[PDB]
């Protein structure tokens, strides 16, 4: 009843841009937080990069200045846009929605995603 | 000693603790507005579940997802009878707790106009 659809994941080149979607059905989008964290294997699951319910995003330190965080609320999708892509991002990445207060944990989330492949290479 | 100054923006959660900080780095306090979603801050700064006093009314800012899939310690729009353990409330059309002598479904109750909780025995 409750789904998150990530899309936009894949194969890129290093340096390069990728254009992460989350499309959001079976809650009324314009109530959460609106997240993405990502798991990349041998390593924890890491918040990434969050946006308020007005649109103001905050960001993890490693991705500060490179990525970007939006949503639009009349089409329940939020975007993760990557750009200066490193071989240190390569990992699955997710999209979730909570009501929970700190944006950068992830228990304060309580949907989420199937998560997409992003994949970088040197 | 060894001290640096950091800051801190935004939606924070210290332990247990829950703090607004605004775009300054500098918490607030009290009835506050975020985005058009209201919050009530205690006077150390810790975000506050339950009903308090507010120019607005007495409000009832209450867990996520209490109702209409509110946000962790939001203002609800709730009515009816509330017990938030041994206390109990009563919530009007307009959303804010009852307050003095009240008729109640043909019953009389008084609420302390102080605290909004019902005066009972």
């Amino acid at each position: 009843q409750v789904q998150l659809v990530e899309s936009g994941g894949g194969l890129v080149q290093a340096g390069g841009s990728l254009r992460l979607s989350c499309a959001a059905s079976g809650l009324t989008f314009s109530r959460y937080v609106m997240g993405w964290f990502r798991q990349a294997p041998g390593k924890e699951r890491e918040f990434v990069a969050a946006i308020t319910w007005g649109g103001t995003p905050n960001y993890a330190d490693s991705v500060k200045g490179r990525f970007t965080i939006s949503r639009d609320n009349s089409k329940n999708t939020q975007y993760l846009q990557m750009n200066s892509l490193k071989p240190e991002d390569t990992a699955v990445y997710y999209c979730a929605a909570g009501l929970g207060w700190d944006s950068r944990y992830s228990q304060s989330y309580n949907y989420w995603g199937q998560g997409t492949q992003v994949t970088v290479s040197s | 000693h060894h001290h640096k100054g950091i800051m801190r923006t935004g939606l924070i959660s210290f332990e247990n603790n829950n703090y607004y900080f605004n775009e300054n780095g500098e918490m607030q306090f009290g009835y506050i507005n975020i985005e058009d979603k209201m919050f009530y801050f205690g006077e150390d700064g810790v975000m506050q579940i339950g009903v308090f006093n507010t120019p607005d009314g007495f409000k009832y800012f209450a867990h996520q997802n209490t109702l209409d899939e509110n946000f962790e310690g939001e203002s609800i729009n709730y009515t009816g009878w509330l017990d938030l353990d041994e206390k109990r409330y009563y919530f009007t059309d307009e959303y804010i707790a009852a307050t003095g002598s009240v008729i109640i479904d043909g019953e009389e109750y008084y609420f302390d106009p102080d605290t909004a909780q019902l005066v009972i025995s």
